[PDB]
């Protein structure tokens, strides 16, 4: 009747075996009987974070019904879940769907306890479409149903808390986020499924490393569910490198090259390159179909398998006697030797075809998921290491510790030696004005993600109210702009590898510095709505130019730990010291000679002629100029950007002057002349 | 028969305010 | 017809009698009779706080119209009231409160000028969505509607300030509070109404007795309200002591468990027994049954009374001419007088009782939710229950309060206004805590200032209030808060020697006026309670000098020494500087053994029975002793030389509770013994 | 806590430990038909009909 | 009706203060965010009372709650910290002695609550000199009767006296080096185990 | 959960260039017309420079179809 055209057997689909092997969490279906067979608050409802198998463990309930692990007062019964959908379609009339419900109410009375419903999303009973919470709300309020439910712990405030007049049916029957070792283990038999399905073979440090870094760097999805779908990912990741080859690509895109140049060409030699290469071509192919072919033989003689240890289930469930040793002692140690021959034949013959899954394979699927370089390092990582030194000497000169400070914790991040207790790199900078600090953080921008600005640049010269975290943070919910979210929780939640950068940090107002304590002690911030956001996977450099007097003062005739620790005191005046011992390292700057400024000059020298390429002029300059921008844009008070401003003036004043005359000429190099105290463009 | 009809469904925001102290 | 869906003919309903025949209140009924006969601007609305029965105004007023009292514009109408959360509630969508309120305005026109309108809840149709005022403007403006409102000042001047139609299509009409002797009035005229309800009859000075505590002993509820639930609460208690018995519960008991005895044993004695108890109780049965019949005919007489009472106003208003002198003079007076007999005749028969309320039974339910005077005739008593020594502060403190209680200076200055001198630990602050005990309520439910502290005018800013626009603004002063959260409580001023001389002008206008304007704007009022403040100049004086020197001189010396130090305003506004000496050892002796004795009552607490040397408490009293701090390092210094070796020996696993426990003495110190 | 005990009325386990042996060693004798099998077979399902029928 | 914690930790920094103080929390409290960390190195000000406990308002920490009695609120059953009790005022003891005595505390927005569910403890560094320099070849009783001496220089008797108990913590001089450096040396090995070194 | 997030980037220059030499040969069929390389080049350096509001490559197209 109804029952069998709107409701669906959960334990045929365990009989039939479609379901999944539900490993672990014995205690809980433990836990769900005992609610069971209670008088009052019969029915019980699952209550966890979604994506923990409820649904998967009312089905290791059915699981434990049909192989009979249940008590006897469970066995025989009926688990049909009940589909909403199928209720709403066809109720075109008044009333159907009034008329299906009472039907379906009717033949539940009918069953008399033989039956057992589950229907989650219990809001969807609540109202579907008076409707049906109205409905079925006598038979929870009258102990007829004996259903299981399952939610969000969302709706378990919203729609369950709040009818009080539902409380005295219910439990709090609640499910827990599971641990690593079980993840484990349920990895385990899901390999043992999955492995059908990709044709593949995983090896078990892989599966242990998924669980690993699955727990330890994201956090939107949680076990077992992020690192089983590590696996069904990575296992797709495997089964296209193996549903296509590279090498055929490198030499088909050969034969067909020298084919078109042959067939260009009608000396020639080139019939026989071609043919030798068709050779190997074909020769490759040929080996690709029969590799190709160990993997069928494998996996459907697995599959063979498979099948062999779910009919064996069929007779420990019907009892034969003959078929049951028969199945035991003939199919399962014939087909488990020749499976392994298979297995070391293909340890022999897979060349290009590494089918088993590397914890690598992870690795590099968890890189390009979240973004931080999970991946194991090639080598152009470890010239990019050489290159963040060096780099970092390409655009900046001068000023050393910082340059080893942040190359050492990009370093420590690299290698796996960082702390996740911690973001990655906790620094603050100090110093005199304008002598690259946002350059420095810029140049890691241009370093990290070859973009000068892809980098959080949230600035703290905003931020001199108490409201000002209500900016960056986010709101609290019912208010403006709750729905829109902040900055900086949009800005890492998306993609939580970035420099967040906080630009003068000493002009925001001291409320703010207890988000930096939240940040410099955890990494997670409890934003405005409710819920947080990983820091543990970026790196959040401060800037400020505290100070500045005592170190154009006495960054002369001094050490350097000694200055370190005086403006470590002044830093103590001006911040928490509950803040400043949460740092990875204050770093002092000072200001620049003059071979740093020549180098500044050659810099913006250089960027200047890119610049003017693209007008479509080009300039060499003469040597006695660089003597005179270095008297001019020069002061240890300022620092570098007098340099800027003199260059700029000095140059580009009489320059586009005689470009807005239509005078100089592309084509020509611009010689920048000198007369005895000013720049001379020449053409010549 | 009959079909289940479209809505208004007027809905509602809020506003904090912010007060303000002197240091002197 | 949404007149049937929302709202009440109370003409029906006092019509019908259903309603209080409400007292008094006839000049502000008369301007809202004013109010409602002009041609424009024809909304009168009601300010006052809830429980003041604005309602009941209107219901008043309905009954004049029942009465015919009224000009010649109102003879005829209909009075009906309505609710805004009635029409909020429905708003799933938009458009579908504002049908019912269009349909409401339908329903107004259609009457056609005969149905005057009552609306509470004023600053409710302020807000539900443009969404009230708005489509009531019109017939608010055009006399098409009589609207009459209810609300409270507060939400007066946040809501109807707001729109300007909002103001003037509607009429300011104040509504005051009710007196005492208004509220006796009242219920006067509500005594025969409850009394016709509840079955009973009622004690009229513990009417005038619940008046009084329902003044004195609530704060939040008002006239009439506190008092009707207070009467009514204890007639239903009455009327439920009455509909019981306990005796004949503890006689049935008895019976049927001496009959399945008896029945068991089937030497008897018992069919004897039973028999005697089974006539007891019918003895008691015939006794209640015969009582609830004279209730019975009690109640049956009082509702023939309120019946001719009905009759003869309904002969009133129509006019009968002999049957107002007869129903007057022949049923009145007789059946006054034969309730009155009844009255008497349940005082004699209600024995298991009583159904006269009293105002034991207005403390019961008051209490739960009278020796005031005399306990302050003995209240030097009061105050050496607690503290040794120092008697004659005691005497003046009381002599204080006698005169406070007794009401003889100026009421608008505030009670205790008491400088404090010599050294502490004595007590003194066990003297404000006791004070305020046994004098009002407890020991620390006052407020403590640490005066002290505040020496510069950023601390006056502190202490007095903030003002607005700056930094320590939104909870007042430290001062303003603590008394206007606590009505009724002492305030303590430390160390006021220590204090800048301009917070003296704060207590200067705390002893002139007692309100006291804060930065809030709002002035907290101190003359319900006590200002102690204390000092300790001329410690020293004292303890040089109290040796066979008197009370009166040795504080004019001291009263010398503040006037050298504090101002001549000052000191010209103080009641009195008490001197509080030194006591004596032996006194400081025995409030350490005061704190034995809380020690004791906390090991008891624990369940151990513990005794002392007598020479282990002198040593005791010897360890911390100081003149020069008072008890305080005596109390903390036998506190820790206690604490820590006795619960020492019992986390030792030694003391067994339930053993001889005498501390005994070391040779400097104390150990327990086990017998 | 009366529903888990309950549960525990509706179990036993060493019912289970012996029903596993003997259907192990019932699926060894099928297919070893030396023996010895029939004897231990014979012993453990006495004990398995005894324990159940105190059971 | 005095609070469970009353605690003066005297000693040098590094020493496992905050560690101490977690561990009670670890076992007393039987978790680790049972603890609210507030120095009172920040409350040499005169509105140390205010934004510590809750003020007249205009400031910031009043929606918050407050800095210490709010979070109490919050944190009914926790560990109270209190360093740098030599950074103090006179608004600091006064507070702390209501707190000695009574364990419910008046805040400005008039709800005390009881702090005799949880514990109080202060550490500073006055006497701290003299613990770096002569806990060698000197005793523990007598170091610390000299160094509540110390105390009683910097502070008022009558404070520091509804203590339970003032202690002294040593400097840790080689093997506590040799075990807290092993600790970091083995969750280092840990961290290179899930890289897969030994 | 019922998801995967695929983080599509935003484009960088000289892929947005590539991009737009395949659309290049697109709009050359439709709107009659030619285009000159330095025309890609300006519209990728352009549309990363001064412009702020749209991205790459939808606004160097609003530039080169414009
Ligand atoms: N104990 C387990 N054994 C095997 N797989 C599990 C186990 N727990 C969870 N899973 C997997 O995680 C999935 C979660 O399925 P669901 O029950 O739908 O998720 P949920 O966590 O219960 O929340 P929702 O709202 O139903 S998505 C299962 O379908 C399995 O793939
Ligand atoms: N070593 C360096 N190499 C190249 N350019 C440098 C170097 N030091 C300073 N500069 C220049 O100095 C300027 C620094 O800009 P900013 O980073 O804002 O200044 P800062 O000195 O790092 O600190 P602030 O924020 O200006 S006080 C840029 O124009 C850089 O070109
Ligand atoms: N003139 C009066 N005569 C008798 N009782 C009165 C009189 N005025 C007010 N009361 C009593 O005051 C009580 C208060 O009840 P309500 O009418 O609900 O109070 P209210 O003054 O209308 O304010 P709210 O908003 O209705 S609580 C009524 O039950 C009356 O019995
Ligand atoms: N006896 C010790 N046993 C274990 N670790 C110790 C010991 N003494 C010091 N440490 C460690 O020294 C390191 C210094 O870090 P902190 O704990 O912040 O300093 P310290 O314990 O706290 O003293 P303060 O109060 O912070 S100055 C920590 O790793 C401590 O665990």
């Amino acid at each position: 009747q109804a029952l069998k055209k709107y409701t669906i057997d959960l334990t045929e689909r365990a009989e039939q075996g479609k379901l999944d092997p539900v490993i672990g969490r014995d205690e809980e279906i433990r836990r769900t009987i005992q609610v069971l067979q209670r008088r009052t608050k019969n029915n019980p409802v699952l209550i966890g974070e979604p994506g923990v198998g409820k649904t998967a463990i009312v089905e290791g309930l059915a699981q434990r019904i049909i192989n009979g692990e249940v008590p006897e007062g469970l066995k025989g019964r009926r688990v049909l879940a009940l589909d909403m959908g199928a209720l709403v379609a066809g109720a075109k009339y008044r009333g159907e769907f009034e008329e299906r419900l009472k039907g379906v109410l009717n033949d539940l009375a009918k069953q008399e306890g033989n039956v057992i419903l589950f229907i989650d999303a219990l809001h969807t009973m609540v109202g579907a479409g008076m409707d049906a919470g109205n409905m079925l709300k006598p038979a929870l309020a009258r102990g007829e149903l004996h259903c299981v439910g399952a939610t969000t712990l969302d709706e378990y405030r919203q729609y369950i808390e709040k009818d009080a007049a539902l409380e005295r049916r219910f439990q709090k029957v609640f499910v827990a986020e599971p641990s690593v070792e079980d993840t484990i283990a349920i990895l385990r038999g899901l390999k043992e499924r999955y492995e059908l399905h990709h044709h593949v073979q995983i090896t078990d440090p892989a599966i242990v490393a998924a669980a690993t870094l699955s727990h330890r760097y994201i956090a939107d999805r949680q076990l077992p569910d992020k690192a089983i779908d590590l696996i069904d990912e990575a296992a797709s990741s495997i089964r296209m490198q193996i549903d296509s080859p590279e090498e055929l690509d490198r030499l088909d895109r050969r034969i067909i090259q020298l084919k078109l140049e042959q067939q260009a060409l009608m000396l020639d030699m080139l019939n026989e390159e071609l043919s030798d290469k068709e050779r190997q071509y074909s020769e490759l192919e040929e080996e690709w179909k029969a590799e190709k072919a160990s993997l069928s033989g494998t996996q459907t003689i697995k599959a063979e398998l498979e099948q062999a240890k779910i009919a064996i289930e069929q007779a420990r469930r019907v009892g034969d006697l003959a078929r049951m040793s028969e199945l035991q002692y003939g199919k399962i140690p014939e087909l488990e030797k020749q499976l392994e021959a298979a297995t070391q034949l293909e340890g022999k013959t897979m060349r290009l075809l590494r089918n088993k899954v590397t914890d690598a394979e992870i690795a590099e699927v968890l890189a390009r998921w979240t973004g931080i370089p999970v991946s194991r390092m090639m080598e152009s990582e470890r010239e990019k290491l050489l290159r963040m030194e060096q780099e970092l000497h390409h655009r900046v000169i001068g000023q050393n510790e910082a340059v080893d400070a942040v190359s050492n914790a990009i370093r420590r991040s690299r290698a796996g030696l960082a702390d996740p207790n911690r973001p990655i790199g906790s620094f603050l900078f100090l110093g005199p004005t304008g002598v690259g600090k946002t350059e420095l953080c810029k140049a890691l921008a241009n370093f990290m993600f070859d973009s000068d600005e892809a980098m959080v640049r949230i600035d703290m010269s905003e931020f001199m109210e108490k409201h000002s975290v209500s900016r960056l943070v986010g709101a609290p919910p019912g208010y403006v702009g709750y729905e829109e979210g902040g900055y900086l929780t949009e800005a890492v939640r998306r993609r939580p590898y970035s420099v967040i950068l906080l630009d003068a940090v000493e002009k925001a107002h001291p409320d703010v510095f207890n988000i930096l304590l939240q940040v410099l002690d955890d990494g997670r911030l409890t934003d405005g709505q409710g819920r947080t956001v990983d820091f543990r996977n970026t790196v959040v450099i401060m800037t400020s130019n505290l100070g500045s007097d005592l170190i154009q003062e006495r960054f002369g005739e001094l050490d350097y730990a000694h200055m370190k620790e005086l403006v470590l005191g002044v830093v103590s005046h001006n911040f928490r010291p509950e803040f400043i011992n949460r740092i990875d390292e204050v770093v002092v700057f000072h200001p620049l000679g003059e071979q740093h400024i020549a180098s500044i000059a050659q810099i913006q020298l250089k960027r200047l002629y890119k610049r003017l390429e693209e007008r479509g002029y080009e300039i060499h300059i003469s040597d006695e100029a660089l003597k005179l921008l270095s008297e001019n844009g020069y002061d240890p008070v300022y620092g570098a950007r007098p340099l800027k401003r003199a260059i700029q003036q000095q140059i580009e004043n009489p320059l586009a002057q005689q470009i807005l005359s239509g005078e100089l000429v592309p084509g020509k190099v611009i010689r920048l002349e000198v007369n005895e105290d000013r720049i001379v463009a020449v053409q010549h | 028969a009959a079909a289940a009809a479209a809505a208004a469904a007027a809905a509602a925001a809020a506003a904090a305010a912010a007060a303000a102290a002197a240091a002197a």
